[PDB]
DNA sequence: CGCCTAGGTTGGGTAGGGTGGTGGCG
């Protein structure tokens, strides 16, 4: 069995979950364009 | 991990570093993917042309860590395993096809700020998020350079390294290297005439590659460190275990059981 | 008190820190 996690999986509680960006996402979102 | 850098605190809560008990080594890389089930490599596991044949007691696994070597009190969480699942056509004869591994651990650890699953890729995500020139990121206390052969610098890092990547197209990966490529790999690194370096490097096979989701701003594991030749040698790109192409074993595995 | 660098399942970054309690020196 999966256990706990799936729900919130990829949200990072110090990043998304408090809308602060780390240092270098920026460049991934920006490769999709 | 070559040519990347330190990671902020708590930036990869899903880092997960694979151990052995005796004599105390760090393995490989992992990554965490809900509270019971780690996800890492399976040649860090068995790997028979050197030997290479651990059992869930001969390791045990370390979540939430930013140090490579201090014991992290109170912020890092150490859990031994259950049991150890290799994809049963993992294929270490020749090529390391179906690089994969799950691991379950005997307690479930509990969630907390440095400690967060990423999510497994779904079809919609990987046909969207994988695709030439998209970047993903690596992460992995492996080394700092090709440790086998005289190099200037450090080997290891103190801490978490991270760096981020493009994807490379399927005909240039396949003539980078004399290699077999299979559909349950891709590769991912700069082009020599990008000017831009990095790549991953022993240590760090285990190790996710994560895509952030533009659509929904979640982060998916995409791949797992798997192999190369060298590290960060111009004309070669790091190759990586394609989570989605091997979603239906993982899934196969994870809800096998109700417990 | 203000500095200095330190065990421990552990460095020295500093006596908190992304964590708990804990020196020795002038
Ligand atoms: C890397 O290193 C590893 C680590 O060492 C190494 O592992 C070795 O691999 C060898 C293969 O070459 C293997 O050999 C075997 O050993 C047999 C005896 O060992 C078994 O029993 C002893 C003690 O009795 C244990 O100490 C061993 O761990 C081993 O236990 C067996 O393990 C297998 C695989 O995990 C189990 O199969 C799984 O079973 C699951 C279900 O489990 C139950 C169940 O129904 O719930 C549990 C029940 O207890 C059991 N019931 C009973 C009454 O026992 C049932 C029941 O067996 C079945 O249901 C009925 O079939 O099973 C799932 O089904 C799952 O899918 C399945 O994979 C297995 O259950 C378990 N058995 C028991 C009883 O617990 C030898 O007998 C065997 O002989 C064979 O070859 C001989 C010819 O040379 C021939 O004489 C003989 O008749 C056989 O054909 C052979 O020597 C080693 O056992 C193994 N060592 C260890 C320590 O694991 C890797 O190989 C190595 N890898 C590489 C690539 O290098
Ligand atoms: C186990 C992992 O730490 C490691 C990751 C290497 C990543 N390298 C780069 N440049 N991104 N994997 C390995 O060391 C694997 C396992 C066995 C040998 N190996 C290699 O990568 C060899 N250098 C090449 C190779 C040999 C045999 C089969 C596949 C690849
Ligand atoms: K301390
Ligand atoms: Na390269």
């Amino acid at each position: 069995t999966f256990g706990s996690g799936e729900a919130d999986c990829g949200l990072r509680p110090l990043f998304e979950k408090k809308s602060l960006e780390d240092k270098t996402e920026r460049e991934l979102l920006e490769s999709y364009i | 991990i070559v040519e990347g850098s330190d990671a902020e605190i708590g930036m990869s809560p899903w880092q997960v570093m694979l151990f052995r008990k005796s004599p105390q080594e760090l393995l490989c890389g992992a990554s965490l993917i809900s509270d019971r089930w780690v996800l890492t490599a399976a040649h860090c596991l068995l790997y028979p042309p050197w030997d290479k044949n651990f059992t869930e007691n001969d390791l045990l696994v370390r979540i939430g860590k930013h140090s490579r070597t201090r014991y992290e009190r109170n912020i890092e969480k150490i859990s031994m395993l259950e049991k150890i699942y290799i994809h049963p056509r993992y294929n270490w004869r020749e090529n390391l096809d179906r690089d994969i591994a799950l691991m379950k651990l005997k307690k479930p650890v509990a969630f907390s700020d440095y400690i967060h699953p990423v999510c497994l890729p779904d079809r919609e995500t990987a046909a969207s998020l994988l695709q030439a020139g998209y970047k993903g990121r690596v992460t992995g206390w492996g080394n700092l350079k090709e440790t086998w052969t005289a190099n200037v610098g450090k080997g290891q890092p103190s801490v978490l390294q991270v760096v981020n990547l493009p994807i490379v197209e399927r005909p240039v990966c396949k003539d980078s290297t004399r290699i077999r490529i299979t559909d349950n790999m891709f590769c991912a690194g700069y082009k020599p005439d990008e000017g831009k370096r990095g790549d991953a490097c022993e240590g760090d096979s285990g190790g996710p590659f994560v895509m952030k989701s533009p659509f929904n701003n979640r982060w998916y594991q995409m791949g797992i460190v798997s192999w190369g030749e060298g590290c960060d040698r111009d004309g070669k790109y790091g190759f990586y275990t394609h989570v989605f192409r091997l979603k239906k074993w993982i899934q196969k595995v994870i809800d096998q059981f109700g417990e």
